């Protein structure tokens, strides 16, 4: 209600969320890799009933003139009137977009894949990536749902080989699919929800992140290479306060890292 | 490869799935996944319904990024005209409800997959509908002489000797929406799918009304 | 006299202007694209395809548009729109009276500089009506009230409004329900045909009044083929019609 | 957003005073407000001030593949934008009637004058041609636009600098280090806009109306005259009685003005060129930067810089250190059993 | 104990339904969709209905009491947000769309809206006649217990009412006027 | 507009086999096509239906016809709504029917295969013939969606594609020599059925469509094959009742469909230079 | 080119290009008109001073209101292009239309009334504007709505150091020396006026004069095409 402002926090003052969580709660984390056949690389991750599936299709193009032989990676973050009636009935939404790039900036802050490998014919051929992720049910950390929907959707991508014979392009489906998709770095993103006096919760919910007062997400490589930091105005802060987020974020990182690493031998081969 | 002159793939449906939308719907067809988020009644002398169509920007092998206004223009519209008689309108004078549906995948008949999935989010939501709207796929093999099929595959409907997809309301057998672009047969030769049509709905009419209660229950039993 | 809008009229003292005429830089011009008409000490123009704009107490039927909490707004072909308000109907009270879009007869109180035509009913001579027979005609296709207000021997009786609007109903058998039931297949052919019969006269830039519509009806004796092909038959229809009508005169 | 209101007397009297052939901002009927021009830090950048109306001019350099047909004369583009901050009523999207008419109207005389060569840019016709886009941003909005609007562009057009080092055969290479010299343009003709406002049956005529004037005027006309005392375009608007005859003075009068107006471009256009080659001072505008009040500029030092940088550990170590152990727990939480 | 809008149970010969009602030629089809419920009538027959999860339906009563929090304040007109038409109601459909006038802001006195109930506070009042001619409801604060109940200071304190026409915060000192 | 007091007769009247204008039940009206009136391109026709006017043009083009089907020729239909067409739909109102009919006429002729992908296929995989069939609507005489069925074909028999010879490049076009022209009666059409009770009609004034929730889409060729056919409405119908209307399609359509499909010659005969 | 007293089209640079017009065509509107400037075709329709329709909001009281839509046949031109995408011109064009009658039309006796006139180019061939101008003009003359004066627009091109009137299309292809105006012989006020060519400040009197007079003719021409339609419709 327009009233319960503190109510929600009542749990908070006595640290606890009406969700039954507290300072850090990687709730329901689930991924379905390659769940999309009609797509070379996909990953569906639903956390606390929010669904961002990363649907990746690959396409062949032509690396820029300036950037001669440079690969091609393209993302799109969309949200229809699905994930929440409280959404528009047309072109991209204010935030809808910010994320779009977020992943992208991440994609570019991450170095996940070197454009080098995307070029089909260094200088006249390139590999295009369309990693479109869509939140089926919106409610909480719409931000993380992607770092994962995407990170996993990629490992799910696999394509044949590249060949040019007498002014033609030869690549067959049943060709040689090697290095399908592998990134030397698998950083992930996490979202904390904060409250004025910095009493912050993690993996905010649709409502939790709502009456929030500050949002902050952090992406870090495996080796702990702070990909990018995001803070759409966070009431102000403390390096130390941030320090907690700093390290305690790492933790939820290993978890997901394992959450995915666990789909390696099981849901990957099953 | 080929199969029965009426075989059905596996029918999987769990609705209410959507926790954000009031009415939820989902589908499966060994290749199709169609989600439907419906929105209550709002004002914008007896209002009507709003429905929308979209196809995943990765629904296939190729990548259709922009919400193809033309593509969905018809797919959403006809869909609207189809599901359109299904709900009442007098309980929503000066009102309008919206229905949204996306096709993550196209298992040949994914067209009806939508006409179906949507139906769920409706009552799933619990609207003033009358009958349920049932749609299916029906194709005519490439066969020499008239070789006919019932509900094609993404691999199958592409080599069709004609193109059609039509729906109807079981219980009261009501012509939902019949849409096919003639290619083979005479005005009568079409009775082929038309009669082969009432089969499907009656057929799954239960398998459908069943998955609704399942959730309606899990929810009903929930609180 | 015939003159294109923007021209000049005989300028003298004691002269007044009409609609289609104006004074510009001490002269008189034709604003409207019409013909020159001088009656009495007033000048005016004749217009080809104008709009509705009657005088004194007037009779016309309207189709209904949206109605508001204090007045009902009806539609009538003219630079004017017709709106009647609860002051002659013999919050929800209105909703029961005059439904959504209906055909209603009316009495016209007055149209004031407020640029509008207002309505107040009284009888079935000014009542709400239903059936399904309306005629869309340039309101210039009218004559007078003296030869108006009539039912004619055609198997039905018709009324037309001082605008280009004519409704055809079947003779009463003595008030909303009166027609709620489907009239006989016999009453069905009298009016349905009258539909095609009335257009030609208009098509044939011809007037439309009792003894007028009568002969264009009478003329139906030969080509009785009720769905009268607009170009061919109608071409002839009026020929004979004026043939039987004009001979009544000279 | 906020509708800039408008009194009765204000308007009426504003006119009353025109009937007086007296300008409210107290000037004469065919004068311009003083107009200033500031040049950007970088080349191809400019700002105009028709005294209260402000425009932004930026030009672009590209090696695009010319169009189909005459694949022998590269293309160019220009855009005019109306800002929010422009006027209050300037919420992006609605004013089309201006952005329509004006953008196009303006853009008309550009391709009208063809004052811009289209083949000199063209390097490898049919293949790689140059694309020059120019953008106009209406910063503040006070009275007569299209004029500062034009100035803006023209004024801008002359300042931009296209790069070019060495392209032989079918190869293209350009280096900024060699670009330190070649970087000019094809400004053949220079046309400007002159608007004339009318008042009550154009029985009164104004030039370069201010905002307030802008409103009061019933109908307005524009004109385009290139240095060669000839027209390029004219436009009649606000519906008026424009006697072919009178239409004639304005036409004249417009020429009269375009005259001096040019002076400035060249004048300052020169003054600018001078500074780069002498002392040096690009920037946006130090003039507004030195004039007493509402503006200040100073440069300040950076060992306060490195002194605290070591404190990072203090907060980085004190906090996180104890914060890293919760990990041992997260290892097993949702990953181990999720195998379903 | 469930039904789908496509199955039939009884017919015009036994009962009529209020909930989940759908009828054609005499039989009973279920309009709604979700759950099935039957009815017992004081007439020797049953009424049939489907189950409306939203047992909470529009019930703001004509001249009834209500809980509401003010919105905009016109020193002449007062606006409000109502949430509880007593307590059973949680409904937010009518949300805050209600109006009251000074004359009815009390039964005696003559103190302006400005000195009764401010923009931010929650107030209590009973309901007056409603003329949905503009989608508004009339309410009164003309009671010895009625009026407003919420008090916030300039510092951010809560106020107690020091009198019949006052509220105050202990921290700073604000002698303010609010219809207690 | 849409009144009930009147909607009464409308429905009984059409069941009564007493339409409105001295018309029984399945009655049409003098409908003609003037072929070629756009002195600016191939195919051209102005079909005036009751009180509606439609116009369609066609022009030819070379090169790529697509990617997956290079060795052939396909058609492009662009459609327009005239602000003069709908006193209603103005600038952002054409989109409606304007996109729809663009698709309805796009699917019919798409699967119909009554398209000489052959008499339109220059250098297969390189050059192909492409004709743009464009539409405009100048009024609405009811059943207007059908007038497009005729103006869409009627303008096709006059598609005097130019006698063009390409020699690798080099182009040869004979303005006097107009023979590499393609026109066949394989061309599909539209037949609609909206119901006015149980007495369903085709080609009925708007006043009439006004009394119905749905209509049927049917398509037949010279004789009787079927192109895109669909059910169009906000209401519903009964399948048993579908096959009846359905056949009304091969049955009533070919009537004036045949009588018209002929008139293309009537203009071509009494005027090889008279017109 | 054009010379010896014979322009490229094959006509006196002072002699217009015969135009026939069918006004009062479709009778399902109120204002209807058809015309072609020699080989330039377009249809203009207006609907009487009906009370403010769609979007009940905006509604100028004191005087009527005006609306006008312009669009061209995708083939009406030489080749073919996108009409709802390359709007920039048309719309711009449309306004021009608007203004013109918006001036002369007499919205002074139609408070709140909303008169919408829409025009379409069927076959494009120079003087496009001037076409619809009258094309529209007639359209109204039909819908007989009162108006200050009867107005028509002409083109005037200056080539070979000479003044030509009604630069059809081919010449429109020239150096682009073309000017147009809408005019009310009534007193000869110049309603609208748009020239877009690089002419020197003095071929005006000439070119200006050119179109100026030119209209005056077009006027008398339609003056008849019109004086005729009144007497016959009088039957």
């Amino acid at each position: 209600t327009v009233e319960p402002l503190e109510y929600y926090r009542r749990f908070l003052k006595e640290n606890c969320r009406p969700d039954g969580r507290e300072l850090g709660e990687f709730r329901t984390t689930t991924v379905n890799i390659g769940s999309i056949s009609t797509a070379d690389g996909s990953a569906l991750v639903k956390l606390g009933n929010t669904t961002v599936i990363c649907g990746v299709k690959a396409e062949f193009a032509a690396p820029s003139t300036d950037a001669p032989d440079k690969g091609y990676v393209v993302p799109n973050v969309d949200l229809p009137p699905l994930c929440s009636s409280r959404f528009r009935s047309g072109p991209p939404g204010e935030e809808a977009q910010v994320a779009s790039q977020f992943i992208a900036d991440v994609i570019e802050n991450s170095q996940i894949i070197q454009k080098e490998d995307l070029c089909i014919s260094p200088g006249k051929l390139v590999w295009v990536l369309y990693c479109d992720l869509i939140c089926l049910d919106y409610d909480g950390n719409i931000l993380d749902a992607c770092t994962f929907a995407l990170l996993a959707a990629l490992k799910n991508v696999q394509l044949p080989e590249v060949t040019i014979n007498e002014e033609t392009a030869l690549a067959e489906v049943n060709l040689k699919k090697k290095s399908y998709l592998n990134i030397r770095t698998h950083p992930v993103a996490t979202s904390f929800a904060v409250f004025d006096d910095t009493l912050l919760i993690v993996d905010p919910t649709g409502e939790e992140e709502h009456l929030a007062t500050g949002t902050l997400t952090i992406v870090m490589d495996e080796e702990g290479k702070l990909c990018c930091l995001h803070k759409p105005g966070g009431s102000g802060l403390t390096g130390a306060k941030l320090q907690d987020c700093m390290s305690r974020a790492v933790t939820r990182h290993k978890e997901v890292k394992k959450l995915m690493d666990e789909v390696i031998k099981s849901m990957k081969p099953k | 490869g080929t199969r029965d002159p009426t075989r059905l793939r596996p029918v999987y449906a769990r609705a209410g799935l959507l926790s954000q939308a009031k009415g939820s719907a989902y589908l499966e067809a060994g290749g199709t996944k169609v989600l439907c988020a419906v929105s209550g009644p709002r004002q914008a002398l007896r209002g009507r319904l709003l429905c929308d169509f979209r196809r995943a920007p990765f629904a296939g092998r190729r990548r259709r990024a922009p919400p193809g206004g033309c593509e969905e223009r018809e797919l959403a519209l006809a869909l609207q005209e189809a599901l359109e008689p299904a709900v009442r309108l007098g309980r929503y004078p000066r009102a309008q409800l919206e229905v949204s549906a996306l096709l993550l995948e196209d298992g040949g008949s994914a067209l009806a997959a939508a006409l179906t999935a949507a139906a769920l989010a409706l009552a799933d939501a619990g609207v003033e509908m009358y009958d349920l709207v049932v749609g299916c796929g029906l194709s005519l093999a490439p066969g020499p002489a008239p070789t006919w099929l019932l509900d094609p595959t993404r691999l199958e409907e592409e080599r069709a000797a004609a193109g059609l997809t039509v729906a109807l309301m079981p219980v009261l057998n009501q012509v939902a929406g019949l849409l096919g672009s003639g290619e083979g047969g005479l005005t009568e030769s079409w009775a082929e799918a038309v009669r082969l049509g009432l089969e499907g709905c009656q057929r799954l009419y239960p398998v459908l009304q069943q998955s609704l209660v399942r959730a309606a229950r899990r929810r009903g039993a929930a609180a | 006299h015939l003159v294109v809008p923007g021209d000049t009229i005989t300028t003298d003292t004691g002269f007044m202007r009409g609609h289609g005429t104006y004074m510009g830089e001490e002269k008189l011009i034709a604003s409207v694209a019409g013909s020159v008409e001088r009656v009495n000490k007033l000048i005016c123009v004749k217009a080809l395809k104008t709009r509705y704009i009657g005088e004194v107490g007037d009779i016309v039927v309207g189709r209904i548009t949206e109605v508001q909490q204090k007045r009902w707004k009806v539609e009538t072909n003219s630079r004017l729109d017709s709106v009647l308000l609860l002051s002659s109907m013999n919050e929800l009270a209105m909703r029961g009276f005059l439904q959504e879009g209906d055909l209603i007869s009316a009495e016209v109180q007055a149209v004031f500089s407020d640029g509008a035509v207002s309505l107040h009913t009284r009888s079935l001579k000014y009542g709400k009506l239903g059936q399904g027979v309306l005629v869309q005609v340039s309101p210039s296709l009218v004559k007078r009230q003296k030869t108006h207000f009539h039912d004619l021997p055609c198997g039905a009786s018709v009324i037309l409004g001082n605008n280009g609007f004519i409704w055809i109903y079947p003779t009463p058998e003595h008030g909303f329900i009166a027609n709620l039931e489907p009239v006989s297949l016999a009453d069905r052919e009298v009016i349905s045909r009258l539909r095609n019969c009335i257009i030609s006269l208009v098509t044939q830039r011809m007037m439309l009044y009792d003894t007028s519509i009568l002969y264009c009806y009478e003329a139906s004796l030969p080509h009785q083929i009720k769905d009268i092909l607009k170009p061919e038959i109608m071409e002839e229809i009026v020929m004979e019609t004026r043939q039987r009508l004009l001979e009544q005169e000279g | 957003m906020k509708e800039t209101p408008l009194s009765n007397c204000e308007r009426r009297f504003l006119l009353r005073a025109i009937e007086e052939k007296k300008r409210l901002d107290g000037r004469q009927t065919y004068d311009y407000r003083n107009i200033r021009i500031s040049f950007g830090t970088d080349y191809g950048c400019c700002i105009v001030e028709l005294g209260k109306t402000r425009v932004l001019g930026q030009v672009s350099c590209e090696l695009v593949s010319p169009k189909l047909n005459r694949a022998t004369e590269g293309i160019l583009f220009f855009n005019l934008e109306l800002s929010q901050m422009a006027a209050p009523a300037f919420e992006p999207g609605r004013q089309s009637d201006l952005l329509v008419k004006l953008n196009r109207l303006m853009e008309r005389c550009l391709r009208n004058s063809k004052c811009i060569d289209t083949e000199s840019l063209c390097v490898v016709a049919g293949e790689k041609v140059w694309q020059i886009r120019v953008d106009l941003h209406l910063l503040n909005h006070d009275g007569n636009i299209i004029d500062a609007a034009s100035i803006a562009a023209i004024v801008a057009l002359c300042h931009f600098r296209r790069p070019d080092v060495s392209v032989q055969g079918d190869e293209v290479t350009l280096y900024t280090p060699e670009e330190r010299d070649p970087v000019p343009l094809s400004i053949h003709h220079m046309p400007i806009c002159v608007s004339f406002a009318f008042f009550q049956q154009g029985t009164y005529l104004l030039v370069d109306p201010n905002e307030r004037e802008e409103r009061v005027m019933d109908g307005l006309l524009v004109i385009a005259m290139n240095k060669h005392r000839e027209i390029c375009t004219i436009q009649s608007s606000g519906g008026i009685m424009l006697l072919k005859d009178q239409v004639l003075r304005c036409s004249k009068i417009a020429g009269v003005k375009v005259a001096e107006i040019t002076e400035l471009i060249l004048k300052a256009l020169e003054n600018d060129q001078k500074v780069r080659k002498e002392g040096g001072k690009f920037g946006f505008a130090e003039s507004i930067a030195n004039q007493r009040i509402t503006a200040f500029k100073m440069e300040k030092a950076p060992x306060x810089x490195x002194x605290x940088x070591x404190x990072x550990x203090x907060x980085x170590x004190x906090x996180x250190x104890x914060x890293x152990x919760x990990x041992x727990x997260x290892x097993x939480x949702x990953x181990x059993x999720x195998x379903x | 104990r469930y039904c789908i809008p496509g199955e039939r149970l009884c017919n015009l010969e036994e009962g009529s339904p209020g909930s989940g009602t759908y009828t054609r030629h005499g039989y009973i089809f279920s309009s709604l969709a979700g759950c099935l419920m039957k009815s017992s009538e004081n007439g020797a027959l049953p009424v049939v209905s489907v189950v409306r999860e939203t047992e909470s339906q529009l019930l703001p009563d004509v001249g009834a009491i209500v809980t509401c929090k003010v919105s905009s304040i016109n020193s002449r007109f007062a606006k409000v947000h109502i949430l509880y038409v007593g307590s059973m109601p949680l409904k937010n459909s009518f949300r805050g769309t209600i109006r009251k006038e000074d004359v009815r802001a009390t039964e005696k006195d003559k103190v302006e809206i400005y000195k009764s109930f401010r923009p931010g506070d929650i107030v209590l009042a009973k309901v007056i006649s409603l003329g949905d001619a503009q989608s508004n409801y009339l309410l009164t604060t003309a009671e010895n217990e009625l009026g407003v109940v919420v008090a916030h200071s300039e510092s951010g304190i809560q106020m107690v009412p020091i009198s019949w026409c006052e509220m105050q915060c202990p921290k700073t000192h604000t002698k303010e006027f609010r219809k207690v | 507009t849409l009144s009930e007091a009147e909607k009464v007769y409308i429905v009984h009247g059409v069941q009564e086999d007493l339409r409105v204008d001295g018309r029984g039940c399945e009655d049409y009206r003098c409908v003609e096509v003037e072929t070629d009136v756009v002195s600016n391109t191939s195919g051209s026709a102005r079909v005036k239906l009751g009180h509606t006017d439609i116009l369609v043009g066609v022009k030819a083009e070379m090169g790529t016809p697509k990617l997956e089907k290079p060795n052939e020729g396909y058609l492009e239909f662009f459609v327009d709504c005239s602000a003069s067409a709908t006193p209603e739909f103005e600038g952002r109102g054409g989109d409606d029917l304007g996109t729809e009919i663009a698709n309805t006429l796009y699917r019919i002729f798409n699967n119909k295969s009554s398209v000489d992908l052959k008499t339109l296929c220059i250098s297969p995989r390189e050059h192909c013939w492409v004709l743009y069939v464009d539409v405009l609507l100048l009024e609405c005489g009811g059943n207007l969606f059908d007038a497009i069925s005729i103006a869409v074909k009627a303008a096709l028999f006059n598609t005097r594609i130019p006698r063009v010879r390409v020699l690798e490049d080099i182009e040869l076009s004979d303005d006097p020599y107009d023979c590499i022209r393609l026109s066949v009666e394989n061309v599909p059409c539209i037949v609609t059925l909206c119901k006015i009770g149980y007495r369903h009609v085709v080609d009925a004034t708007l006043q009439e469509e006004a009394c119905s929730l749905a209509s049927l889409l049917v398509s037949v060729t010279s004789k009787g094959v079927v192109t895109c056919m669909r059910k169009v409405g906000k209401g519903s119908l009964d399948p048993e009742s579908i096959f009846e209307m359905m056949e009304t399609g091969k049955r009533v359509g070919k009537v004036l469909h045949a009588s018209l499909q002929s008139v293309v010659h009537k203009e071509e005969s009494l005027g090889p230079k008279r017109q | 080119l054009s010379d010896q007293g014979y322009r490229v089209d094959g006509r006196r640079a002072g002699e217009l290009r015969k135009i026939q017009a069918r006004m009062g065509v479709f009778a399902q509107a109120d204002g209807s008109a058809y015309i072609e400037q020699g080989n330039t075709k377009a249809l203009a329709v207006v609907y009487g001073p009906h009370e403010i329709r769609g979007s009940r909001a905006r509604a100028l009281p004191d005087r009527a209101l005006v609306n006008c839509q312009y669009s061209s046949a995708t083939f009406s031109t030489g080749e073919r292009k996108r009409r709802p995408h390359g709007d920039r011109k048309s719309c711009e064009m449309g306004l021009q239309l608007r203004q013109t009658f918006e001036a002369a039309i007499l919205t002074q006796l139609h408070p709140r009334s909303q008169i919408d006139i829409y025009v379409q180019v069927l076959q494009a061939d120079g003087g496009t504007y001037a076409a619809c101008v009258n094309a529209a003009t007639l359209a109204v003359l039909d819908a007989g709505i009162p108006m200050r004066d009867f107005v028509c627009a002409c083109s005037a091109g200056f080539v070979d150091g000479t003044a030509l009137a009604d630069l059809s299309h081919v010449e429109e292809a020239a150096g682009g020396p073309q000017l147009a105006l809408a005019l009310l012989p009534a007193s000869g006020q110049i309603a609208l006026l748009e020239m877009d060519a690089r002419l020197h400040e003095d071929h005006l009197e000439r070119v200006l004069e050119a179109a100026a007079q030119a209209a005056r003719d077009v006027h008398t021409l339609l003056d008849r095409v019109v004086r005729q339609h009144v007497r016959e419709a009088s039957i």
